[PDB]
């Protein structure tokens, strides 16, 4: 099978935006499946400031700073609190041109162009390798053999 | 075949509704559970078997106060699933309850709205209570007046909005929403009246004589008044009038609508009996400044057209008698292009007493519905009072963190501006 | 509805969780036992802000107990009122941090803190509607002023919408038991500036300083502290947990408090507060309350009010009472002393009423004033760290474990810019 | 002379017979002991001289719920060799059910079946419950099913099946039984109604406001719905339905007759008579999108057709008035080629209540059967789940080897990709 070069990059930015959607800390009690199920489908602004420092975008210049990206999300989130996939490539599309800006001699479409080629996006392999977490364990109360087993079974093999 | 239907929003809102949920019933003599042991048609509807279910609905984000009504005496009154609540309050934050929360809820309060006209066949129009000095009052009644102007058009509006007095506030950053909420109603609402707590704080300590108000004896005197502003629709009278027959008679133009209050006789029974409420005396006391019902001097400006109700034993001579004698006096003084002024209304129901209460039983009461130049200085000392805070942006980032733009603010300040602007270049002489 | 759950560390947080829960139970009637055996009806209505329901009927608060030592839960368990915490929220270390900011920050805060933090997404996720969180702790030692402070910063990138408040003990000069003190002071309110939404500084030798000279008692112990202190915590959420003429969440407060978002540094007092051999003498009323309530000896700081402006104030008064006279006390404690507020912002003051009084008292009042002398505390702080600093004493300590003296100096110009900005506002004029 | 036939197989069938049975026992005056102390012959048959028996059977392959049935109460009220038990559970295989241990049992059932039906002279058709996530329940109700529309022919059959949530679910294996007994009883019941337990459980907790429900309170919800349905057979009415007037009504196609319901007011003795509880209040409340009894959102499409039965002192006036009312609303739009769709029936029986229940007793309500276009939903989403699985062949072993070929899976997903397809083609306007 195969996807289209917006798309290709709009599959892996999916998988992206899929993630960064479920790293979510949602506040409040009691919660309806149908908010958990909207929630897993849209980021919020912590989630995508999260996102753009683990690209290594958040604080390298003065147009991408913590106070510059909340007014972007603000102006371009949907309901001011959550971007959808379209909001989140519009997002980033506005993100690309604000980090870029002083590059004067760019036009916008080069700037996201830029910006893709930056996050490694064409490549699948080192563009998931830079997901990062907020936190989970799996609920256990937790706290000289630790270090790893890889029990290699003998291959019963073709010649064995 | 005359309706009528009540909004209650907001905390005063619902403390006023309150308020005058008591007198109707005591007036129509229905008990507090709802039955009785053809004018009630105008605030009632009836069920086909016994009880009768209010014409009203409450609306508050905060569910303290509707909690508390669902367990008072008058649980059994209300239908239970028109006292539509939130969960979280919009703290004073006019921006939350016009574009966060109060959108999830608008949606429930108009499908509440659809279903109660449905039921109406002779709509008057509407009735709605809101301070203006909090969040949620303030954003909802927006919200909900906008909705209604388009979705129902023509049918008439009437809004008893309580602005912030002078110098006495509880808050510290009402006049930002207050702005805010005055230029939504603004080109939205057809009949605003003035109610600051201030003014009727003087009235009580200085004719009730209480020292010591809390805000029910407030909500008292406000019930009252529009017990009398709409008894013509349920009662007989010599000289009737109807809620459409205003936009005629007190709103030269159709910017301009807000006008104040007063009432009168106020008096306990203690000393009430000892004079004898003669309807000359009654009327001067009306047209007292030191008695209306908001803070503003009529002495400062002109009057453009007065609406005054009456209601009792009172004959009509006697009214054109006194109507004489407020043309003579000197210091009360009409605009030029206005010959004649007043339109005046006579009923004979005489005002209802509830007991334990401050009001006094007496034989001839009026109300008076007045609209004068003088109160463009309660806009000019909220524009004020605006001015120095947004001078140094302050406390605007609760405000655009809410989804509001920051152009927002400027556009109040341009209508105020505006609005001031109109009612001087009204009062001028030909 | 509308609840916030509990979370304190350090040994200081708890000694005040241990009363504040006390006090809690004590006023919603609930034994030791975790049963019910109050007289009134409101008693039960909002019992959900703070404890849970488990089955057989017993009631469990909500509270999250956090030390890297476990000798003060082992401790807090055995004394009255210590059966209701649960077992499961008690997380603890094997090795503590001996008041060293970097290991209970970096080192060994952060290995531990997963097993808080797991409980604590536990205990918010299931809630009806959150309010916010609510965070004692003290400034004067290490794992308390780590821990707390990175469990706020990891609290707030997961619930960024959410209200959070702080009650934090800062090490004043005057009453010092530990020598490393300025430096974890000057570390923790670097942090604590950039997440928390409200703030509110307690100060021992404010509270030695009350105890001596109000309440006149001979010999005062942490008991006597910690009870004013709970008596202060208590008084701010009270109109949520109670009906009153005018509810006010923390919502609310945080709206009308903070005009700016980076100053949201409140200091607190409470009244009335009387001698055992006084309390015969004195007659509770608004005025009495109003005149202790601004009183400068009665604010839990050592920082003097009158060296400074108010931004803005807030009290809550509690018992019933006619707000006619709080609104006109209010006024007459802003026009009396004009020199002390400031002036481009009018009706700075927020007031609000609570029907339901303190077990015991008829009135009380809690007061939140967001005022420029604070500017003083963080000046001596600073001075204090400055004349440390700059020969490298004890620096070592902190720097063996990970950390650099970059983040002093990052820290040191941060709470200096601070310093500064906070009382730009002070000779800033309209 | 007319008569009707429950069917009960399953643990939940079980459990929900038992609690229809309380009530249809209640309302009909009969003791448990089944003796009173011309209406009841619907339900019941007499013996001659004395007490009643039900005309309903019991099947269950584990013998824990019958034996529990066969010592409680009711213990003298079930015939005693009606109530069939197996010894061994299907244990939640399907591929058990109806290959390797139901085939053996249904013959005694069928035998019952007949036994039954030579007795009743009117036999109007069938009702059958079963929970569709098990073994047994699915297993056997398609056999039975199967063999009946065959062994009778044109005799209606009517299912109150209980699908899985969209999200919540007890079992693991549940998809896969599921759909097959979805292919099963396509082609084979006549009318078919939505019941997962999801939707029931934000019912309970939103309006009758209990946060710990169990499935006796579901199962009262259930058995209310089915006396609504039924009352009409069995009391005098203004307007009668029967049950064989609906495959004329609610069905345009074979293969389109899964339908979701509703039922209002559904509201506890607390707070019901502070509210008037009108017609049209009950009959909107009945149309809310969050008071579907399947979790699916109507909003998503389009309407087929309603029936929707009323009882209690309603006047067809009142009722014409309020489907006019929904006509008008935008949010309710049906399909092209209905112009009217509402089937509107009227009793005067009103709902009985049963002591120590959740609902209190009410003089009007309301019960709507509605064929929507939106159940698509349901399948698309149980299909999704189900090709997970298929997809990598996971739990298939334990089916093939109960007897059941490898391709009879292929073959009902087929089906449903046919069904949905069906639904698609005919919400298309012309
Ligand atoms: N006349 C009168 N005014 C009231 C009463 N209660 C509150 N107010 C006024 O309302 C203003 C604040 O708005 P509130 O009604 O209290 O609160 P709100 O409208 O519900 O808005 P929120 O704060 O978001 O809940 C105050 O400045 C009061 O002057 C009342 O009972 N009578
Ligand atoms: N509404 C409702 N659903 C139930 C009840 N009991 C069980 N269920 C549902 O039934 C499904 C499983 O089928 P069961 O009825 O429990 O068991 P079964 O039908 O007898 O099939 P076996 O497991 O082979 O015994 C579960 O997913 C439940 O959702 C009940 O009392 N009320
Ligand atoms: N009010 C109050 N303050 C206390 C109590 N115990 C200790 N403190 C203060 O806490 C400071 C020491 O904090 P510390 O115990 O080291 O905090 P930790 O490092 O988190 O355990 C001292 O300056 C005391 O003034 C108490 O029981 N009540
Ligand atoms: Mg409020
Ligand atoms: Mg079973």
């Amino acid at each position: 099978k195969n996807l289209t070069k917006e798309q290709i990059r709009m599959k892996n930015l999916k998988e992206a935006f899929n993630f960064y959607c479920k790293q979510q800390n949602v506040t409040g009690v009691a919660f309806t499946f149908d908010r958990i199920v909207h929630e897993q489908n849209v980021i919020n602004l912590a989630c995508f400031m999260l996102f753009l420092k683990q690209f290594n975008i958040l604080n390298k210049n003065k147009y991408v700073t913590k106070r510059e990206i909340q007014i972007m999300f603000k102006k371009y989130a949907l309901n001011y609190k959550e971007l959808d996939l379209d909001h989140f490539k519009i997002m980033i599309e506005k993100v690309a041109i604000a980090f870029y800006k002083e590059e004067e001699n760019l036009s916008n479409i080069d700037r996201v162009e830029k910006l893709y080629q930056y996050i490694e996006i064409d490549n699948i392999h080192k563009f998931r390798s830079k997901f990062g977490l907020l936190n989970q364990p799996f609920n256990i109360q937790v706290k000289p053999f630790d270090q790893g087993r890889d029990i290699v079974l003998k291959k019963v093999d073709p010649v064995v | 075949m005359r309706e009528v239907i009540s909004i209650h929003v907001g905390q005063g809102g619902i403390q006023v509704g309150n308020a005058c949920w008591e007198l109707f019933c005591l007036e129509h003599g229905i008990q507090p559970d709802g039955q009785m042991p053809d004018a009630f048609n105008t605030f009632f509807s009836e069920t086909g078997a016994g009880k009768h279910v209010p014409r009203a609905v409450f609306l508050d984000l905060e569910p303290t106060v509707i909690d508390e009504v669902r367990t008072g005496t008058y649980r059994q009154l209300f239908h239970p699933e028109q006292l539509i609540s939130g969960k979280e309050d919009a703290a004073n934050n006019f921006a939350r309850g016009h574009y966060t929360i109060g959108k999830e809820i608008v949606d429930l309060c108009l499908d509440r709205i659809r279903k109660l006209a449905d039921n109406c066949t002779g709509l008057q129009g509407f009735l709605v209570f809101n301070s203006v000095g909090g969040g949620t009052g303030s954003g909802l009644g927006s919200l909900l007046l906008e909705r209604l102007s388009v979705d129902y058009g023509k049918k008439s509006k009437l809004g008893f909005t309580i602005y912030p007095s002078p110098q006495v506030s509880t808050a510290v950053v009402e006049p930002y929403n207050s702005i805010l909420s005055t230029h939504s109603l603004l080109e939205h609402t057809d009949v605003a009246v003035m109610l600051d707590n201030e003014a009727i704080y003087d009235i009580c300590r200085r004719n009730l004589d209480i020292e010591r108000p809390t805000y029910t004896n407030l909500n008292r005197l406000i019930a009252q008044v529009i017990s009398s502003l709409t008894a013509s629709l349920r009662f007989d009278g010599a000289l009737n009038v109807d809620i459409t027959e205003f936009q005629t008679n007190l709103v030269p133009y159709p910017r301009i609508h807000f006008m104040l209050s007063s009432y009168a006789p106020i008096i306990s029974a203690e000393k009430a009996y000892h004079e004898q409420l003669s309807v000359a005396e009654i009327t001067n006391s009306a047209f007292e400044p030191a008695n209306m019902m908001a803070k503003c001097d009529p002495r400062h400006g002109k009057y453009m057209a007065c609406s005054m109700m009456y209601r009792g034993d009172v004959v009509p001579k006697d009214v054109n008698a006194s109507i004489a004698t407020i043309k003579t006096k000197r210091t009360i003084q009409f605009v030029d292009w206005c010959p004649t002024g007043f339109k005046v209304g006579i009923n004979y129901q005489p005002p209802t007493v509830v007991p334990g209460g401050d009001l006094a039983k007496v034989m001839r009461a009026v109300c008076m519905i007045s609209n004068s130049t003088a109160i463009a200085e309660v806009f000019s000392r909220l524009d004020h009072k605006f001015d120095l805070m947004y001078a140094k942006r302050a406390f605007v980032h609760w405000y655009v963190g809410e989804g509001m733009e920051e152009g927002e603010f400027s556009e109040a300040r341009e209508d105020l501006a505006a609005l001031e602007k109109d009612y001087e270049e009204v009062g001028i002489e030909t | 509805m509308r609840e916030i759950v509990h979370i304190q560390g350090g040994q200081c947080g708890n000694q005040i969780g241990a009363k504040f829960w006390e006090v809690i139970s004590d006023e919603h009637g609930i034994d030791p036992t975790g049963t019910y055996h109050g007289d009134s009806d409101l008693q039960l209505e909002r019992i959900n802000v703070y404890y849970n329901e488990a089955t057989g009927g017993r009631y469990v608060p909500r509270a999250i107990l956090m030390d890297l030592e476990p000798g003060t839960m082992d401790s807090v368990r055995a004394g009255p009122f210590g059966q209701l915490f649960r077992p499961d929220n008690f997380v603890f270390g094997q090795t503590g941090a001996g008041n060293n900011w970097a290991k209970g920050h970096y080192t060994e805060g952060a290995e531990l803190i997963d097993s808080v933090l797991d409980v604590v997404r536990k205990e918010a996720e299931g809630c009806d509607c959150l309010q916010g969180f609510q965070i004692t702790h003290s400034l004067g030692g290490g794992t308390g002023s780590g821990m707390g402070t990175l469990l706020i910063s990891k609290v707030r990138e997961e619930y960024p919408d959410r209200i959070m408040e702080t009650f934090s003990v800062v090490p004043s000069p005057k009453v010092s038991d530990t020598v490393v003190e300025p430096y974890n002071a000057t570390l923790s309110v670097h942090q604590l500036v950039e997440n928390a939404d409200e703030c509110m500084v307690i100060d021992n030798e404010a509270l030695y300083d009350i105890c001596f000279r109000t309440l006149k008692l001979t010999t005062p112990t942490y008991g006597d502290l910690n009870h004013l202190v709970s008596a202060a915590m208590s008084g701010v959420t009270c109109c949520l947990r109670f009906p009153g003429q005018l509810n006010s969440d923390l919502r609310k407060l945080a709206v009308n408090l903070i005009p700016f978002p980076r100053l949201h540094f409140f200091m607190i007092g409470f009244a009335p507060l009387t001698s055992r051999g006084s309390q015969q003498y004195r007659a509770l009323t608004v005025p009495e309350l109003t005149q202790q309530m601004f009183d400068a000896k009665n604010m839990m700081c050592a920082a003097d009010p009158r060296h400074g402006r108010y931004l803005t104030a807030s009290a809550l008064f509690r018992g019933r009472m006619s707000t006619k006279e709080v609104d006109e006390q209010m006024l007459n404690v802003q026009n009396k002393n004009s020199s002390y507020f400031v002036e481009w912002i009018p009706n700075n003051i927020k007031s609000s009423i609570c029907d339901i009084p303190p077990k015991g008292l008829k009135m009380a009042v809690t007061f939140v004033g967001n005022s420029t002398a604070i500017q003083e505390m963080f000046k001596r702080v600073a001075e204090q760290f400055t004349a440390m600093f700059r020969r490298k004493a004890f620096l070592h300590w902190y720097t063996g474990e990970g950390m650099d003296e970059m983040e002093f100096t990052e820290a040191e110009s941060n709470m200096n810019d601070l310093v500064s900005e906070y009382q730009q506002y002070q000779d800033a004029t309209a």
